């Protein structure tokens, strides 16, 4: 653990001298960003490091879909008849709550390594106790 | 995150959920002034509370409010609750659900009305009191052995195999550690002291704190030092004298071992706990001898463990391995695991909400833990 | 603090070399089993083979 | 590739057809927590199955679904029959054909709803239950003589002639091979000790499985033990303790040479035995007594193949040759044979398909075996 | 002199220590060998015994 957090917060100080030998003392205040993200992850034997990342590759999704809902919300509006469904973004919450929301997925890992004698199965275990039927969205393959 | 507050009658001690140290600790001495009022404009404080009446026992009077696991004179123990939200911890309990702590079975009044008390007026959100043994066990992550806390207040021990909190075995022991103290004042008058008074019988306990170990083949060691001068100790009150302890230094904490020279007759903690273990299946003390964890405080003199692994595996039949845990993170378990439970988020689940108590009646506590 | 390490020290030496006495002593005791149990495998080979012999005739 | 499951009350073994061995044996106990749980978060299960739950029987209460080869509370067997599919063995019934066992003549609505539970839920394609006897002989390669197969739950006799499997002898008795424990147990508390609980009554057949030999001229050894101190043995429990057997090591299995002891008013197994064959013609006791086979479990014990040789040729005429087959792939016989009756290619046209049953109702099962 | 004494007894500890865990893999591996040596004399009692009962009938 003491190796991982030291070989990332050295990254970011580097990341802090690039700023630095690219430094300015102009009035700058209106940013347009281009951020580069994982790209969605669907391969063989995948651990959680792919959940993790599939995870965040989504939630911009989730932005996306938000933002032209709100969008075409405004345009329909001065066009109003009736919408079909608010919040494009629902969608997607049905599964974020399922990663995220408390004693959800994600929520698990954190529980259970606190919880004495980690076993991996008890893991398994516990989620299909928890959130097999009882969230419409975690089954299993075969 | 909710709140962790130990109630055990030596050092109330305050934290946050999952912070691995508690934020502040200090004795729970509760204190009142014994003199007249003599330089006017002193604008007396009408009581203290914690570190800051232990700062000035001179002219106080102590009580504690806690012995043997009951909480008596409910006022001053409120009161102690009071300092310790506002003052110690500093935040409001309106905002912050709370779990206590409590000894095994003391009565069955005392949670009743403690979260009541505590319930009503402080106004908590919510609140769920856990007996201490099977928080303890968390705090070391090993779920299943016996405990032996041994908390100033009270002495216990309990059965606990694979996460099942086996009760009929309990055995329960009001061998306090305060009672270690208070049998040091009577040995130590012989060597020509005396320590009458509250404050220096408060002060005999820090006097304790260094000068105990417990040591092997008491008889042994006893006419050892008894021969020689060798251990003869040396140690000094805030007074100026300089005081030297013989073999009272490893004559104190052997009351725990028997209890002949305390008086009471109910058998040492070694044999209770053998006991406890002999009182389950023919196939659970497999594992058992081999998971026997120590917890609470009063067990930081050096040498207990091994001297508990001698008497345990005399005892036993010599074919199991009694390997006890005795971590030095001891005399703070108590409140690791508490913070530990709380953070468990299944757990959120658990701890009564105002409206099951407002709805139901005060009984709810012990129907539902 | 130095002579308070210095007790500290003394007394892990002197608790060290009490265990290391006991095994010691119960290592002594099991090769004392060793040679029993090996000497009932013995003759229990010894009474066999006589049984043995007696039977095929 | 169908499949074989034995339904035999001790251990539900499991294998697949054509195999020389089961692929997974497990005793059929089925467990219950018996007290309440203390350590939250542990995420318990709501009952336990085979050897897994065998593992903790500490915490456990033990339930046989089947006594007597009847089975019981079909609520915890068809547990079982689902524990078994998916977690042993491990494939989905939907795609295999099933065989099962049955003891010569249990009840009548036993099969007539055991076939529509095994049948219905778990979707099976085919089964066909085979009466034990006729099955523990195409195991042994021999298609004449007499099996007594004493599967722990019952015990009893057929006589089966050039391959015809002869009913009205059938001699069934209910001398199981749990009772020997179960008397074991009463013989054991007088040497002092005490096994009152469920999980000891479970340890106590164990300690059986070692210490169990049944001798020849029961009076002579008897005194014989009685006078010399020669095989006074030892055992340990995993508790520490070691327990010192001495007669009753070989008073244990003579109850079933004698039933005298347990109470029942039913002769010796080796009276029934030689009352089945004297319940036949007058010409096929000539080779009957040549092949008698031992089969099931319960006759791992040693010597009691001699003691029954001795027995029957006492009783028989002392001009046959009564050599005993008591081959050592016991205990397992069952499973061999239904694998081979498995493997038959002839054979396939037996067995009951979904549709049959279906349209026909659910007496198929005795109408077409 | 403490500081002097203290360091002594911990090289005396450390000296101590390191034969007591000798002393245990030694006790050990010949716990294993008595097991072993029992376990032999067990089943070649159970040999003996089997090829009596034999003999007799
Ligand atoms: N240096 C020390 N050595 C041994 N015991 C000590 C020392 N300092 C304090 N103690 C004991 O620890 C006790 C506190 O234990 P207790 O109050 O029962 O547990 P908790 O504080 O968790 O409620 C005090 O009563 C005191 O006797
Ligand atoms: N070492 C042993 N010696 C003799 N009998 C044993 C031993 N171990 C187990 N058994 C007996 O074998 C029985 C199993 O037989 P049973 O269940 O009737 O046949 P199946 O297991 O094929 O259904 C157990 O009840 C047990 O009493
Ligand atoms: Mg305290
Ligand atoms: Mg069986």
């Amino acid at each position: 653990a003491l190796a991982k957090a030291v070989y990332e917060r050295m990254f970011n100080w580097m990341v802090t001298r690039i700023n630095a030998t690219l430094e300015t003392k102009q009035p700058r205040q209106y940013f347009i960003g281009v951020l580069d993200i994982a790209g969605f992850e669907i391969f063989d034997f995948n651990s959680f490091e792919q959940l993790c990342i599939n995870f965040t590759n989504e939630k911009l999704q989730q932005f996306f879909n938000h933002h032209m809902f709100v969008l075409e919300q405004e345009e329909y509006k001065k066009e109003g008849i009736e919408w079909e469904f608010i919040d494009f973004g629902m969608d997607l919450q049905a599964c974020i709550d399922l990663i995220e929301k408390p004693m959800g997925i994600m929520s698990i890992l954190e529980e259970e390594c606190m919880f004495p004698k980690a076993t991996d199965m008890t893991f398994k275990a516990k989620l299909f106790d928890n959130h097999l039927g009882k969230s419409s969205n975690f089954q299993k393959p075969r | 995150t909710a709140l962790v507050c130990d109630n055990g009658s030596g050092l109330v001690k305050a934290g946050f959920a999952g912070d691995d140290a508690p934020r502040a600790v200090f004795p729970s001495i509760v204190g009142r002034p014994r003199h007249q009022g003599v330089m006017v404009g002193m604008g007396q404080k009408d009581s203290y509370v914690g570190d800051e009446a232990q700062s000035k026992r001179g002219i106080l009077t102590l009580k504690y409010p806690i012995e043997h696991g009951i909480i008596t004179n409910w006022d001053d123990m409120e009161k102690i609750w009071h300092h310790t939200f506002y003052n110690e911890l500093r935040v409001a309990p309106e905002e912050h659900p709370t779990l206590l702590t409590e000894a095994p079975l003391n009565p069955k009044a005392n949670r009743e009305k403690m979260t009541q008390i505590m319930f009503e007026t402080f106004n908590v959100p919510a609140m769920y009191v856990a007996i201490q043994a099977v928080l303890s066990l968390y705090a070391s992550g090993r779920t299943t052995g016996i405990v032996l806390d041994s908390g100033d207040g009270v002495t216990h021990n309990v059965p606990i195999y694979e996460g099942y909190a086996l009760p009929h075995a309990i055995m329960r022991l009001d061998l306090a550690g305060r009672d270690l103290t208070d049998y040091l004042m009577k040995i130590l008058t012989e060597r020509g002291y005396s320590f009458v008074t509250t404050a220096e019988r408060e002060i005999v306990r820090d006097i304790k704190e260094k000068l105990c170990y417990v040591a092997l083949d008491f008889e042994n060691e006893m006419a050892t030092a008894a021969s020689s001068s060798s251990l003869e100790k040396s140690y000094e009150l805030p007074d100026g004298q300089v005081i030297t302890i013989g073999n009272e230094r490893f004559r104190c904490p052997e009351t725990l071992f028997q209890p002949s020279f305390i008086g009471m007759e109910s058998a040492g903690i070694h044999e209770t706990t053998y006991n406890s273990i002999m009182k389950c299946d023919i196939d659970i003390r497999k594992d058992l001898y081999a998971n026997n964890v120590m917890s609470g405080g009063t067990t930081m003199y050096p040498g207990i463990a091994d001297r508990m692994q001698k008497e345990i595996t005399a005892l036993a039949p010599s074919t199991m391995k009694i390997k006890i845990i005795a971590p030095p993170e001891r005399k703070y378990s108590v409140w690791i695991g508490g913070s530990i439970l709380a953070s468990l988020s299944t757990f959120q689940q658990m701890w009564i909400t105002k409206q099951e108590y407002d709805e139901a009646g005060p009984s709810i506590v012990h129907r539902k833990c | 603090e130095a002579e308070k390490a210095a007790d500290e020290s003394e007394r892990g030496m002197k608790v060290i070399e009490s265990r290391a006495q006991k095994d010691e002593e119960k290592m002594e005791i099991q090769e004392i089993q060793l040679k029993e149990a090996k000497h009932i495998a013995e003759d229990a080979d010894r009474k066999y083979e006589e049984v043995a012999r007696k039977l095929v005739i």
